[PDB]
C-alpha cells in the first residue's frame, strides 16, 4: 500500500479535505481499504474485526494513515497536515525557490528536488528509488488534471497553506480607524521582511491573494502576469516595489503613511 | 439602528401638503407604499382643491427619503431610518433660478403603521408669466444626487441638490435646494459621513383619475461612501483583470 493507493481510498469518502470521515463511513472505509489490499473473502470478516479492534484500542487521517502506510508515507501526506503554511509569501518564496525555470509550473523534476530537500530537512535518509517512487506518488496524488505538472493550487495544498488572508476583512468596517487598523495588519502580513516596502515574494504573495478574492484559484502564469499589471497600477516611484506610502494610496487610506 | 427594521418590507404611505404660492392657495393629498430594500416608491397624489397653481413637477422633491435603499456596508450612515418613528424635520429653501422659491417645512414621522409626510410650502417672487406660473414645464424627470453631510451641532444634516426641470422650449430650469433634517424624538440617531443619494424618477397619469393628479415611481440608492479596505481590494482586483 502507497500514499496514492491510500489518497484514492480516503477519496470516496473526503473528497475535499475535511481532513475526516465519520463514524458510520468507518466500517465501509475498512472494508473498502481492505478489499484494495487484495483481501480474500474468507479472511475479511476477521481482518476487519482486528483492524476495528486495533483503532478503538488506540475519526481523522493521521489514525488511518499509521495503520496501512510506512512512516515515510505518512510523512507524505501529514508532514505540513501537522505544521500548515501560515503565510502565502513564505509560500511564494518555496514556488519560487522550485519552479527554478520560472515555467509557472512545478515539473516532476522540480517536485523532485522539492522532496530531497524536504526529507534532509526531516533529517532523513532515503534511497534515489523511492526519491523517484514518492515524486510520482506525489504528482499523482495532486496533479488534478493529469498534464504531468503541478500548478500553483497544487503545492498550496501540498503545504496546507491556510485560507486566504485577506478574507477576514468586511466591507461594513469601514471608519477610518476601522480601515486604518486593517491596513497595518495587512502589510505587516506582506512585508516579512520589516523594510517598510513589499518586494520580490512579497508582492507575490499580495498578489495571489488579491486576485484571488475576485478569480478562482489562480496560475503560476497569470501570477507574473498580475504582478506585472498591479506594479503598472501603484508602483509610484517605479523601483519594482510597494512601498507602504503605495500601497495605502492605492487602497484609498485617507492619510497617507 | 432600531428604525431601520420598521423598513423591512412594504409600508404605506400618507401626505399632507397645504400650499401657497404668490398667493395662490392650494392642497394636496399623496398615498402609495415604499419598499427600502429596492429603493422603490410608488406614490399618487390629488390636488383637493381643483387646479393646481403649479406644475407638478416642481412639487416632486417637496412631496420620504427614509424609503432610500442603503447598502449593507453603508447602513452606518442611514439618518432617515434611524429616527424613526418619532420622526424627523425636513426643511428646505429651494431656489428657482431667474425666478420665485419654496420655504418649506414638513415632519416625517410614522402614524401608527403608517409613514406619514406633512408638509407646509410658502412660495413668493414668482414671475406671473415664468415658467412656473406659466405652466411650461415637461411633465417628466430627470436623474440626481442629493449630497448629505452630517451637522453635529443640530443633531442631523444637512442637504445640498440641484434639480433640474426641462422646459417645453427646449431649456432647463434650475432649482436649487438647501435643506436640514432634525429628529423630532429624544433618542439616539446615526450621524452619517459624506455621501449621496442617486435618485431616478418617472411621472404618469392614472386614466382613470378625474381631477388634477401625478403618479410618481421612484428609485433611490445611496452611494460615496468608503467601504472596509477589503472594498478597495475588491474593485482594485476587478480592474487588474480585465483583457
Ligand atoms: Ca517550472
Ligand atoms: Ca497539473
Ligand atoms: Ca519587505
Ligand atoms: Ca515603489
Amino acid at each position: 500500500l502507497d500514499a496514492a493507493g491510500f489518497w484514492q481510498v480516503w477519496q470516496r469518502f473526503d473528497a475535499d479535505e475535511k481532513g475526516y470521515i465519520e463514524e458510520k463511513e468507518l466500517d465501509a472505509f475498512f472494508l473498502h481499504m481492505l478489499m484494495k489490499l487484495g483481501t480474500d473473502d474468507t479472511v475479511m470478516k476477521a481482518n476487519l474485526h482486528k483492524v476495528k479492534q486495533q483503532f478503538m484500542t488506540t475519526i481523522r487521517m493521521k489514525e488511518l494513515a499509521g495503520m496501512f502506510l510506512s512512516e515515510d508515507e505518512n510523512f507524505l501526506l501529514l508532514f505540513r497536515r501537522e505544521n500548515p503554511l501560515d503565510s502565502s509569501v513564505e509560500f511564494m518564496q518555496i514556488w519560487r525557490k522550485y519552479d527554478a525555470d520560472s515555467s509557472g509550473f512545478i515539473s516532476a523534476a522540480e517536485l523532485r528536488n522539492f522532496l530531497r530537500d524536504l526529507f534532509l530537512h526531516h533529517k532523513k535518509a532515503i534511497s534515489e528509488a523511492k526519491l523517484e517512487e514518492y515524486t510520482g506518488t506525489m504528482m499523482k496524488i495532486f496533479d488534478r488534471n493529469k498534464d504531468g505538472r503541478l500548478d500553483l493550487n497544487d503545492l498550496a495544498r501540498i503545504l496546507a497553506l491556510q485560507e486566504n488572508f485577506l478574507l477576514q476583512f468586511k466591507m461594513d468596517a469601514c471608519s477610518t480607524e476601522e480601515r486604518k487598523r486593517d491596513f497595518e495588519k495587512i502589510f505587516a502580513y506582506y512585508d516579512v521582511s520589516k523594510t517598510g516596502a513589499l518586494e520580490g515574494p512579497e508582492v507575490d504573495g499580495f498578489v495571489k491573494d488579491m486576485m484571488e478574492l475576485v478569480q478562482p484559484s489562480i496560475s503560476g502564469v497569470d501570477l507574473d502576469k498580475f504582478r506585472e499589471i498591479l506594479l503598472r497600477h501603484c508602483d509610484v516611484n517605479k523601483d519594482g516595489k510597494i512601498q507602504k506610502s503605495e500601497l495605502a494610496l492605492c487602497l484609498g487610506l485617507k492619510i497617507n503613511p | 439602528s432600531k428604525g431601520e427594521e420598521l423598513f423591512t418590507g412594504v409600508v404605506p404611505i400618507l401626505v399632507e401638503l397645504d400650499g401657497d404660492v404668490n398667493g395662490h392657495k392650494f392642497s394636496v393629498s399623496g398615498e402609495g407604499e415604499g419598499d427600502a430594500t429596492y429603493g422603490k416608491l410608488t406614490l399618487k397624489f390629488i390636488c383637493t382643491t381643483g387646479k393646481l397653481p403649479v406644475p407638478w413637477p416642481t412639487l416632486v422633491t417637496t412631496l420620504v427619503q427614509c424609503f432610500s435603499r442603503y447598502p449593507d456596508h453603508m447602513k452606518r450612515h442611514d439618518f432617515f431610518k434611524s429616527a424613526m418613528p418619532e420622526g424627523y424635520v425636513q426643511e428646505r429653501t429651494i431656489f428657482f433660478k431667474d425666478d420665485g422659491n419654496y420655504k418649506t417645512r414638513a415632519e416625517v414621522k410614522f402614524e401608527g403603521d403608517t409613514l406619514v409626510n406633512r408638509i407646509e410650502l410658502k412660495g413668493i417672487d414668482f414671475k406671473e408669466d415664468g415658467n412656473i406660473l406659466g405652466h411650461k414645464l415637461e411633465y417628466n424627470y430627470n436623474s440626481h444626487n442629493v449630497y448629505i453631510m452630517a451637522d453635529k451641532q443640530k443633531n442631523g444634516i444637512k442637504v445640498n441638490f440641484k434639480t433640474r426641470h426641462n422646459i417645453e422650449d427646449g431649456s432647463v430650469q434650475l432649482a436649487d435646494h438647501y435643506q436640514q433634517n432634525t429628529p423630532i424624538g429624544d433618542g439616539p440617531v446615526l450621524l452619517p459621513d459624506n455621501h449621496y443619494l442617486s435618485t431616478q424618477s418617472a411621472l404618469s397619469k392614472d386614466p382613470n383619475e378625474k381631477r388634477d393628479h401625478m403618479v410618481l415611481l421612484e428609485f433611490v440608492t445611496a452611494a460615496g461612501t468608503m467601504a472596509g479596505i477589503i472594498g478597495n481590494l475588491r474593485h482594485m482586483a476587478l480592474d487588474m483583470g480585465n483583457e
